[PDB]
């Protein structure tokens, strides 16, 4: 339209791949520009994914804590304990809107130039920018970098309307916590998501195609104990089930229509929600790639190769959108390596030091290979385990549930896998991930000095297993 | 330039990585590294 | 009965350290032995120490959330909030009386010989146990390894009677909240204890001869930040200032006598429990090392060398009767490796690699060296630092307190203090230590792909802002 810009490296998509990778290149010395087509940046990890589930998890734990015997069994003695939803919800979205803010602060910092519009290839060195009032930007650039990220998987025959069937956003902010509620899948967003409004007085049923809980290349001992904590809790799960479909009516709920994956136990659940969990999809609608001669991955990604590249040199691809685990570190770490590379630099990814979490209560964290893929691979391997019952701080906090367990292989004892479930996962498997890129043995992790008393300490003590063959508090 | 157990085990067999060579991320002389050094004395 | 035994290695207490070297041992194939005086296991980091002040630090933070505006502004809302002192003193006897339980029992599959009593060095072979009756039993060892731990240092004309004048076991199991409390040291014990008191509902003043809160070897501008958080939250203190003395009142207050340390502008403070906490001092009264010809160091401890070994060649010291930091994490690598060489082995401990942590809330925790050790060394740094406020995961939280900050080798990159506080510190320094073990440079960490959203990401921010010139969200 007006009047067209110019940059380096024009970056569309402003989530977490994309707003470090311009805020990189920007550091870097690049006319960098960032396209997003919502209002808000931060794509969807802040807005509708980690950073909200995340704040949501956060409160729902600490009300179940102050509703349950927790509490009271620790001194701490409330006359009655309602929930106030709106408030708790407000709660999440300060969060959000104040993260949100520092994005856009981070932005004219670097002096990257953040363009609104749904961006689009237009050129092997342009892209247009429309605005819904039909206004439009046009950024003539040097390389244009994809971060378009992902959506909804959405489920065949079952609508959502984001009311009384929802996805992961309208999840975020049920407007009320339902009675009854089924959820399509068992994987990190449906467990930690039905974990929430179960921890709030949701009588939860997850139902998942196949055996086990929580992702793909989670370990299936931490899988199986892990499902099995949150039977505990009050959580159900219809494993290896598949749903015909779902049907809303006259009173409002739902009836979803299970039956074995294989034979056929054909039953039928009621619930008052029903969250469609089945997974989540690359996203390049519109983009402009069919005209370009650029072809997708059968699963609907983009073929990048190891700079980054797609079949045209100057197009990158990273994040959501491209191979390898959808999380958010993912894309940061492709995002800034991305452009490094650009600037001249080496591009070195080792996917399997990618740390894998799940945050519920208890949490699961894992990073390497697990050992079902340690059998498949042919690797000769060991383990040694230690469980939170015996580590100390967690007695001391009476939150004793899970284990700590490492993979070391059998022979030159280098750790192939750590996976831990329980109290404070998702901090400790950072520090596996760094011994995992340093090759540490469990002996050289055992052989660290690690602070008394700590969760961390349990960490140390199944390398200690694993290395020696048993450690010394179990 | 010595992962933990490397070190430790070297001191362990009265001697160093001067003579093996290193390996492994950083060029941190690994405990793989070390063992070598180990197996070599023996052999030797 | 009472009739001689002989072992292999003899371990005088069962504190930390004093018993895993005890198990240790036992698991290396010696015939090994530990005697302890009291009435259960575990020493002074599991009776009246770490574990107990843990679970205050602990059940005192949950009443600080519930009791104020946190679970209000997370939408629990809340009837009364009502303290009941006896139970969550009797959640702490419980993890306590479990943990020592557990001991006992390790004590029995690693085959670990039990003798209880006061134990006597009667000769470079023999160790002489008396039970609380006279009752007597000798043990003829080949080594004799010793390890019993520290006791209070007292103050200069002031007694603890653990009623109202207490000392940190007396001040773990007070009967009531006090309305007024005052606190003699602002080390670590002291921040810690005074702040679950403080948190319960007393009004604590601290007065501290330095000019810092937390002990030696913090960081002065974490030491600074710290006692700035720590004054907002209600907690008084009294820098530079020196107690001159108490007195006792008639009514039942207690009268402290204050004044400037440098001069001497003197002033009374009242209150209703003083609690005395100026240091710990190594134990070793009834040994026999007198008869023995082992002299102790000026400050009290057992001057031993490179393999734990006093002037008496079978005769090993380690734990906190001997120098370096008088802590569990740093008595329990000394209890393992002091048997290992007795077991023919390699015995190196790099005390720069130890980390420490206040268990307050928020956290404080360092490991290397400090701002000023480095700048009376000579040695030049550069430095990085990462507000939790601009951190993902604790502005999730509505946890923002605090800042990691790292210190590198001018010119190697190499990473040579870490310092944290905030939010997980106690967890966070634990991959510090792995870092610094490794020889790590900041670069090392900022290259290690941290899980999102987590506080360890502040960890990897702070480095790569110490390496390259400047982080991405900050
Ligand atoms: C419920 C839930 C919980 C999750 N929890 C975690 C977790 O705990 N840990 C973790 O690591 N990951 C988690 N994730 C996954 C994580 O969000 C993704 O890995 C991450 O969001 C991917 O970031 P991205 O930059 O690839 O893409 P996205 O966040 O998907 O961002 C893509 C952005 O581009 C915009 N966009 C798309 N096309 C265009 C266009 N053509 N023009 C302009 N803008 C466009 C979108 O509007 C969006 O802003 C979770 C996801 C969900 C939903
Ligand atoms: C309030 C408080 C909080 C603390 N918090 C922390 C913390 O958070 N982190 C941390 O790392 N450290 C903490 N500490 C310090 C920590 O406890 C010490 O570093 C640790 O206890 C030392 O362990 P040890 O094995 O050296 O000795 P000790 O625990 O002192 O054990 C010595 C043992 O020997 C017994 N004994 C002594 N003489 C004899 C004898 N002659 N015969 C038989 N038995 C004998 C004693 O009865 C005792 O069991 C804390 C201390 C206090 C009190």
């Amino acid at each position: 339209a007006d009047q067209p810009i110019d940059a380096d490296v024009t970056v569309i998509g402003s989530g977490p791949g994309g707003y470090v990778a311009a805020i990189k290149a920007a550091q870097l010395g690049f006319k960098t520009v960032c396209i997003e087509k919502n209002e808000t940046l931060g794509g969807t990890c802040l807005n509708v994914g980690c950073i909200p589930s995340k704040a949501l998890l956060n409160n729902s734990h600490y009300y179940h804590m102050a509703h349950g015997k927790d509490f009271a069994s620790r001194g701490i003695e409330m006359s009655e304990v309602r929930l106030n939803l709106d408030k708790m919800m407000e709660q999440k979205s300060t969060a959000v809107k104040a993260l949100t803010g520092g994005i856009a602060h981070l932005f004219k910092q670097n002096k990257v130039v953040h363009v609104n519009g749904y961006g689009k290839i237009t050129g092997k060195n342009q892209v247009t920018a429309t605005k819904a009032d039909g206004g439009t930007q046009v950024i003539d650039t040097k390389n244009i970098l994809i971060a378009t990220g992902s959506e909804v998987t959405p489920f065949p025959g079952i609508t959502i309307d984001e009311d009384t069937i929802v996805s992961s956003t309208g999840a975020l902010s049920l407007k009320k916590v339902p009675e009854k509620m089924v959820v399509i899948g068992a994987g990190v967003i449906g467990v930690e998501l039905g974990s929430v409004w179960q921890r709030l007085g949701a009588d939860v049923t997850a139902v998942e195609f196949l055996g086990h809980v929580g992702g793909v290349g989670i370990d299936m001992e931490i899988s199986k104990n892990f499902q099995r904590i949150l039977q505990k809790q009050g959580f159900k799960f219809k494993l290896n089930t598949k749903v015909t479909g779902a049907t809303k009516k006259s009173d409002g709920k739902i009836d979803v229509s299970i039956e074995a994956a294989s034979g056929g136990k054909a039953e039928v659940i009621t619930c008052d929600v029903l969250l469609v969990c089945i997974g989540r999809r690359p996203f390049t609608k519109n983009l402009g790639l069919e005209e370009l001669g650029i072809e997708l991955d059968p699963r609907g990604r983009i073929p990048v190769n190891t700079r980054f590249q797609t079949k045209i040199p100057n197009i990158y691809a990273i994040g959501d959108v491209v191979a390898g685990p959808m999380l958010a570190h993912k894309a940061e770490d492709e995002g800034i390596i991305c452009v490094e590379g650009m600037a001249g630099g080496a591009v070195h990814i080792d996917y399997n030091c990618v740390p894998s979490v799940i945050y519920t209560h208890p949490e699961v964290a894992w990073v390497g290979k697990s050992e079902e893929q340690l059998k498949e691979e042919g690797i000769e391997y060991k383990v040694g385990k230690f469980p939170f019952a015996a580590n100390s701080r967690a007695k001391t906090n009476a939150d004793t549930d899970g284990m700590v367990k490492i993979l070391g292989q059998k022979s030159t004892d280098r750790v192939l896998g750590a996976h831990i479930l329980g109290p404070g996962a998702g901090e400790m498997v950072n520090e596996a991930a760094l011994a995992l890129e340093y090759g540490a043995s469990c002996e050289d992790i055992a052989r660290v000095c690690h602070a008394h008393p700590t969760l961390s300490e349990a960490f140390r003590e199944a390398n200690l297993a694993a290395s020696f063959g048993k450690s010394i508090n179990f | 330039r010595l992962s933990p157990a490397a070190r430790n085990i070297l001191e362990k067999h009265s001697l160093d990585a001067s003579q093996g060579t290193a390996t492994g991320p950083r060029g941190i002389f690994t405990k793989e590294d070390a063992l070598k050094l180990v197996q070599l004395k023996q052999t030797g």
